[PDB]
């Protein structure tokens, strides 16, 4: 009964929350490494044309 | 109810109220005890789902049943306890002054004393029910030994 | 009863006739009493002790 529910509720919550966190951080990572690839064919772009 | 919050969680938690009935040998009883505590179509009454249970010609036989579960689905049992308030209450209800209940399964086991007790009169009435829910699985035999007091 | 300085259990046995499981009409209630040192447990019984 109650107690068995209780925890059902805290492995979703647990489950849930990581689940939309790890979301974010792959997803935040992907743009950074493609920011920083292009950023630094810019930078490479901008040495020669200096 | 004891562990109230568990038992209306679990029902809740069902979404059906399907109900069947079923033919106990209940035996040497007088059955179909009513209170006029509760008004059906004007009439002294009980709960719908359940059965009080008195005794017959100042004697009650011990109550020694069974229901099997040959089937493919769980059942949901639902039972009750009275609360005798004096022993002179006690000898008119169940005609032995010692309450006894006990109920199984093959996984698990409750048993419950009665505790007579004088209590504060809800609606007039000196008395309360406890209710206990037993599940079982299937190919267990729900049986229940009783001295009375039994919903 | 069982007991410790810092807690105490008992149980009375309730006599019933419950279904048998491998031809055995009977069962077997199972606590567990943790003891610190320093504490001497008593089991005071009239019987139907494991
Ligand atoms: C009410 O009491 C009766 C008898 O006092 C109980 O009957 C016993 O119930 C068990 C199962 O609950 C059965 O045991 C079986 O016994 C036979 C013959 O010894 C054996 O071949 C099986 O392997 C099995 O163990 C049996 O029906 C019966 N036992 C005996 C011999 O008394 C019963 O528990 C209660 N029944 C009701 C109506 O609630
Ligand atoms: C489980 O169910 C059985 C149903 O047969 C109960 O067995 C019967 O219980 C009574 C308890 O009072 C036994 O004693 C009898 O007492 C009366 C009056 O006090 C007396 O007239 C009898 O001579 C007898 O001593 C009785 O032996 C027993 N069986 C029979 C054949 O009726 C049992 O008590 C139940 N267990 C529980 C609820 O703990
Ligand atoms: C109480 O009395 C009635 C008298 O008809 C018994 O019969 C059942 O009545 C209920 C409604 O109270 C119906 O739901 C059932 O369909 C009736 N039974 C049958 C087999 O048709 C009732 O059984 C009595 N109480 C008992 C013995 O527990």
């Amino acid at each position: 009964g109650r107690i068995q529910d209780l925890e059902k509720y805290v492995e979703d919550t647990k489950i849930d929350l990581w689940s939309y966190n790890a979301e974010l951080l792959v997803a935040l990572e992907n743009q950074h490494t493609i920011d920083l690839t292009d950023s630094e064919m810019n930078k490479l772009f901008e040495k020669t044309k200096k | 109810v004891p562990d109230y919050a568990s038992l209306r969680s679990l029902v809740a938690s069902s979404g059906t109220l399907e109900f069947n009935n079923e033919s106990f040998n209940w035996t040497g009883v007088t059955q179909n005890g009513t209170s006029s505590a509760c008004i059906r179509r004007s009439n002294n009454s009980f709960f719908s789902r359940l059965n009080w249970l008195t005794q017959l010609n100042f004697k009650y036989p011990a109550l020694n049943v069974t229901m099997p579960n040959n089937e493919q689905f769980d059942k949901l049992y639902i039972w009750g306890v009275h609360h005798p308030v004096t022993d002179k209450d006690q000898i008119f209800l169940y005609a032995q002054s010692s309450g006894r209940i006990t109920v199984s399964t093959k996984r698990s086991q409750q048993a419950v004393i009665p505790n007579i007790g004088y209590r504060p009169r809800i609606r007039n009435i000196p008395s309360r029910i406890s209710i206990y829910w037993t599940i079982v699985k299937p190919g267990d035999i729900l049986l229940i030994n009783s001295t009375g007091n039994l919903i």
